[PDB]
């Protein structure tokens, strides 16, 4: 229990103490807080001490629990990882005779084979780890002798299944960062080279074998096989008829024979098209058998038990697979139609469990044989394959509008400052899944219009009389009628958008209730939404929806008010147009009407949704070709903003302290966002917005900016968490957001800089500079980012006033450890990647000294394991490599000063297991500069080795360096590596597992030998 | 309403998100931070259901190598597992199989939920198209976002109702 006791273990001078061991073990697995840290560190110093496998057996002798045993193995199991190399090879040979001595034994014990299979597995991986290090050379008879064992005794026979298994992973599945390239091709080629023995033993005991266990355990090992063994053993054996007749009508055999019969069917070869036939053919008549026909798949789902919902899933998985792959080989053959009609059944049934993951891959058919039968033929309301599939295809029809799933998906989110902001998802699992079902559904619709309506009709009506009414059901069956939105011609769409439109707004008649009109309404504006086609033809009706959507702004009714700004943006951006020309019949062009008349329009909204719908009339101003039309446009939208505004600045000169008023701070904040989202649909032309309240802005922000600083002084970062405060950062953010997001939308370089840029230095840079650490804004260097980015050359001029304000004090903050400020981090490396690819004569304008901090800082990021810092410093030193080599004056100096200690640094990290996920650049770099040497650098790298050419210097320094870090590495193996680097530098990949295998050498012991090939 | 605890094991590559999930369950706070988690930590995490207790023991472990511990040493007994990978991060779902192989080894017949994390971030490098590993492996999948809150609870509400057995299981609050 005490720490200095359970140290005794590590004494390796004392008997092992295998009670003790006992209670450490024990307290890893059941004991709290300290002192099952201090188990897991004791274990973890004795499973890696050199020594520690000279005591396993002494564990497994005398510990009296599985767990302390299980420790044991995992000892044997890092010597045989780490050290079998340089093991003598009397050992070895006593090792392999102890632990098959100890497989024959456990796996002899009935008891064992019950209870404690855990064990018997991790055994067997010891075995495994034997054979992966030395099974061909070393025990060259060790097929030979499994496959005897094997059909000497029953108890090897099942065991040995299992090894076989692990050995076929280990070997085909699990080699790559493991092994290396030669030793896994030697492994790969001496399975394959013994293979037909192992073959014959499963075919054996699947022919024969009445032991219900061992036939299980060698279809599970089959399984794993049948991804790497030649087809013939598949195709031209009797293998795929004993899998249906035998095994897949069983069943205790059921699952796995299915999932075998699936990775058969997932081959795709032209050769054994008959045995394909035959696959289709035979499991179908068994699972007419074991699943007839007329059952409620979704029932049976429901209810079942674990392997019944496993069994129900492979089933779409062998149909899908078949099917995807083999679908015409069923089609061309006419006494097989029933059999592939009832393939389809089968779908359409599964296709009705109510679970995500089964529907995803029942869809992944569907979604194939809407894209065949459209890619045979696009048209409507007949050609050969449709022909087939024409008397069900109505009921996929009818699945993908049943099901429609969620089109968009809207969230509640908290930010940094604790505002609950909704938000739109992008790219999720449930929105792709909407994608392919619309994608589904437009196939089908072209095939034929008429079935899509006829089906739409029917739902629509049930809602109407009541049948299927809920908001469940309109709500799907709205999203179906959005999703084929472009499918139709644009004649039979106005007649079906009329009908649709007429109907839900007799059921918003009908339906009494404001719950149940809010419904509605949300699925007419939704629906309208998605047809902007329509809209754009018919002025009259984009009037009135327009008109109708300002009125449901007044709606407090939860949700209206979001789905008329979410439908008026929608819109907006589809049809801006239509609101900037004067339309027919009209007096002014719409935006006009609008902007005269915002103050009665959003008097009701929340904040949010006036954001939003500053936004939407943000893309109708865009849409104004004429400048100075647009400017008189601008002018009166940001007119309301702007009074609010004027009004708080002439406070704050009257007297600073308003700007400590927790409204006040609100309402700048709320100016700001609207600000922001009107500049991101206006673009450029905001430029006269963002002029007038430049300077005002800039001078809030300062004053916010040392409120802040002077609240962290006097009472720390728990005031930071204080509503006020919060909305203060507000203010600075969205000023900052204004600002970046403006410069990014600009076209004008020249005037940005004179205009823009220089304001930024005392407000913002130099206001950071002299915030208190807490209090800097991280923002502040991603506005800088993306200004550098937009300007380039215009504002290489001015980095060094940037980096006078910025580069050091941020440096300080986040190099004292490699997890402070977290994005203070991930910012100040986007600025300096600015800076390096847009402005790099700057880099070149500073002093040695001042060059050396940046590379230090550079080095510094690509050392993190923040994987987005390390690989943006990557990319910057790859960036700085290409930079130097443009000018040769600077170039051969920079070579000689910085050459050598980059590669250092790149090799601490390259050969360093946290940073793998680098490799693609860490290969790119070091290919990059060892193919620098290997054309030609002028200056020697080292300067008196006058001598040796610089290839020849590379070559004894990395490989000293090496020698160096890790001295249990040979001779033969560093001078490999070292070769490589110069012969693979013109293939990434190569070079990329070239430097894998070096990873797989270093954790390992070698001695006096090599995989030469 | 008994308190049955299960313990729950937490695997996948470092940066992932594995610490940051639970100590958002744990405290409600969004560490944004990457403190490496060395070895394993036991943290308990309680959900009120609408038929009693369940508390998961989640042994949250680490994703670098250099700090693995006792490995697969840590999953002995475990009734549940989930394995996390980062959408923005292919070396993340690339090594997925690795996690699962060591799992299963260990635990043949246990629950297990895979998640795609950091779905709030814009620029998605696994696209959902591509997440199909858990298909043949019986697993289920969500996508979810330890920032955002997206699908937050959804990982343990699916081993709840599979270890309890009861389909229809919901969470409560108090
Ligand atoms: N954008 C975003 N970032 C996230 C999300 N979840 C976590 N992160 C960040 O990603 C990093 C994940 O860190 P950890 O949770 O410590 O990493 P881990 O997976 O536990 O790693 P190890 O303990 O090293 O195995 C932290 O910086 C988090 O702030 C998420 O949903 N979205
Ligand atoms: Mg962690």
């Amino acid at each position: 229990l005490a720490d200095h006791a359970a140290r005794q273990l590590l004494d390796f001078s004392q008997k092992l103490d295998i009670n003790l061991l006992d209670n450490v073990v024990n307290c890893l697995y059941h004991g709290e807080g300290a002192q099952q840290r201090m188990a897991q560190e004791v274990l973890t110093h004795l499973k890696e001490h050199p020594d520690a496998w000279t005591r396993v057996d002494t564990i497994l002798e005398f510990s009296q629990n599985m767990n302390t045993k299980y420790y044991g193995l995992q000892i044997l199991e890092n010597v045989i990882k780490t050290r079998w190399k340089i093991l003598p090879r009397n050992q070895c040979e006593g090792i392999k005779k102890y632990v098959v001595g100890l497989i024959i034994k456990t796996s002899s014990d009935p008891t064992c084979v019950e209870k404690e299979k855990v064990y018997i597995g991790k055994l067997n991986m010891i075995l495994v780890q034997i054979l992966k290090q030395e099974w061909p050379k070393h025990w060259p008879t060790f097929i030979s002798d499994i496959v005897g064992a094997s059909r000497t005794s029953e108890s090897l026979c099942q065991n040995n299944m299992v090894i076989l298994k692990l050995l076929s992973e280990e070997v085909f599945d699990f080699s790559s960062g493991q092994i290396t390239q030669v030793k896994s091709k030697h492994l790969k080629d001496s399975m394959c080279n013994e293979f037909s023995q192992i073959f014959q033993l499963c075919q054996f005991v699947m022919e024969n074998s009445q032991n219900a266990p061992l036939v299980h355990a060698t279809l599970e090992t089959l399984l794993r096989f049948l991804n790497w063994i030649p087809l013939g053993y598949i195709f031209e054996t009797k293998l795929i008829s004993t899998l249906i007749y035998k095994f897949l009508n069983v069943p205790m055999f059921r699952n796995v024979s299915l999932k075998c019969l699936t990775e058969i069917a997932g081959v795709s070869v032209s050769q054994y098209e008959e045995q394909f036939v035959t696959l289709f053919t035979l499991t179908m008549m068994q699972l007419k058998q074991m699943l007839p026909l007329n059952t409620n798949i979704r029932l049976a789902y429901s209810n079942g038990k674990d392997d019944e919902q496993n069994f129900i899933q492979n089933l779409s998985l062998f149909l899908c697979t078949f099917l995807k792959e083999h679908d015409q080989l069923i089609e061309k053959r006419l006494n097989l139609r029933e059999t592939l009609m009832e393939a389809l059944h089968y779908m359409l049934l599964v296709s009705e469990v109510e679970e995500t993951e089964i529907f995803k891959i029942c869809l992944e058919y569907w979604n194939h044989l809407a894209a065949e039968l459209y890619r045979e033929s696009p048209f409507s309301t007949v050609p050969p394959r449709r022909q087939l599939y024409l008397p069900m295809l109505f009921k996929v029809r009818l699945l993908m509008v049943s099901r429609m799933a969620k089109p968009e998906e809207a969230a509640a989110v908290e930010n940094d400052q604790g505002e609950v902001v909704r938000e739109f998802m992008k790219d999720t699992d449930s929105i792709n899944l909407y994608k392919n079902m619309r994608e589904t559904l437009v196939y089908l619709t072209h095939l034929d219009y008429v079935d899509t309506e006829r089906i739409m009709t029917e739902k629509l009506h049930n809602q109407v009389n009541g049948t299927e009414w809920s908001w469940k059901n309109l709500n799907t069956l709205c999203w179906a009628i959005g999703s084929i939105s472009g499918a139709m011609h644009e004649e039979d769409e106005k007649r079906f958008l009329v009908t649709v439109i007429k109907d839900l707004l007799g059921l918003c008649e009908q339906k009494r209730g404001k719950d149940n009109k809010a419904i509605i309404a949300s699925n007419i504006m939704y629906i309208v939404g998605q047809y902007p086609r329509f809209l754009r033809a018919h002025w009259k009706f984009l009037k009135t929806v327009v008109n109708k959507l300002f009125e449901f702004m007044h709606e407090t009714h939860d949700g209206v008010q979001d789905m008329a700004c979410d439908t008026f943006i929608k819109i907006a951006q589809k049809c801006r147009r239509h609101f900037v020309q004067v339309q027919v019949g009209e007096v002014m062009p719409f935006i006009d009407e609008i902007l005269n008349n915002i103050n009665t329009i959003i008097c009701d909204l929340q904040p949010q949704q006036v954001h939003t719908f500053y936004e939407a009339v943000g893309y109708m101003i865009g849409a104004q070709t004429d400048q100075t039309v647009q400017e008189h446009l601008i002018e009166k939208y940001m007119l309301l903003p702007n009074q609010v505004w004027d009004s708080i600045i002439q406070q704050a000169t009257k007297n600073v302290d308003i700007l400590k008023d927790p409204e006040t701070v609100k309402q700048l904040g709320s100016i700001l966002k609207t600000n922001v989202r009107a500049c991101k649909a206006v673009g450029h032309p905001f430029v006269i917005q963002l002029g007038r309240i430049y300077l005002d802005m800039l001078n809030v922000y300062k004053c916010l900016s040392e409120n802040i600083s002077a609240a962290i002084q006097a009472n720390g970062e728990m005031v930071t968490k204080q509503p006020l405060i919060r909305s203060m950062r507000t203010v600075k953010r969205e000023t900052l957001k204004l600002i970046s997001g403006w410069v990014s939308r600009s076209n004008d370089p020249q005037m940005v800089a004179e205009n823009f840029v220089p304001p930024l230095l005392d407000a913002v840079l130099i206001d950071y500079q002299r915030n208190v650490p807490a209090a800097r804004e991280p923002e502040v260097l991603s506005t800088m980012a993306i200004i550098v980015n937009k300007l380039g050359g215009h504002i290489t001029a001015e980095i060094p006033q940037i980096f006078d304000a910025v580069f050091e004090c941020t440096l300080n903050m986040i190099n004292k450890d490699f997890e402070e400020y977290p994005e203070h981090r991930t910012n100040f490396f986007l600025l300096l990647q600015a800076v390096n690819s847009h402005c790099f004569p700057a880099f070149l304008a500073i002093p040695p000294t001042q060059f050396k901090l940046v590379l230090d800082s550079i080095i510094w990021a690509f050392k993190h394991t923040m994987r987005n810092v390390a690989d943006t410093g990557l990319q910057i030193l790859f960036t700085l490599l290409q930079n130097v080599a443009q000018e040769e004056a600077a170039a051969q100096s920079f070579y000689q000063t910085y050459f050598c200690d980059i590669l250092q640094h790149i090799f601490s990290v390259v050969t360093d297991t946290s940073h793998t996920a680098g490799l693609t650049m860490h290969a790119s770099i070091l290919a990059y500069m060892f193919n620098l040497v290997e054309e030609g650098k002028i200056s020697t790298s080292l300067n008196p080795g006058n001598p040796v050419n610089n290839q020849i210097f590379l070559q004894e320094y990395v490989a000293n360096l090496l020698k160096s870090a890790f001295p249990h590495l040979q001779d033969a193996q560093v001078k490999l590596f070292v070769t490589g680097l110069f012969s693979l530098n013109q293939d990434i990949p190569a070079f990329k597992e070239h430097l894998r295998d070096f990873l797989v050498q270093i954790k390992e012991f070698a001695g006096e030998d090599t995989s030469d090939l | 309403e008994p308190q049955v605890q299960f313990k729950l094991v937490l695997v996948g590559d470092g940066g992932t998100g594995k610490t940051t999930f639970v100590k958002r369950h744990l405290t409600g706070e969004f560490e944004k931070k990457y403190v490496a988690t060395l070895g394993v930590e036991v943290h308990p995490l309680v959900f009120h259901t609408n038929r009693g207790p369940i508390k998961f023991n989640v042994w949250d472990t680490a994703g670098l190598e250099k700090f693995g511990g006792l490995r697969d040493g840590y999953y002995i007994q475990a009734q549940c597992a989930i394995i996390m990978f980062d959408v923005t991060s292919r070396v993340t779902y690339k090594n997925v199989p690795n996690w699962h192989r060591d799992l299963v080894r260990v635990c043949e017949n246990i629950p297990i939920v895979l998640c795609g994390n950091k779905v709030d971030i814009k620029d998605r490098k696994v696209k959902a198209k591509s997440i199909v590993f858990h298909r043949k492996k019986n697993l289920q999948y969500y996508d979810i976002s330890a920032k955002s809150n997206y699908n937050f609870e959804k990982p343990f509400l699916w081993l709840a109702r599979k270890l309890i057995g009861d389909p229809n299981l919901e969470f409560v609050a108090m």
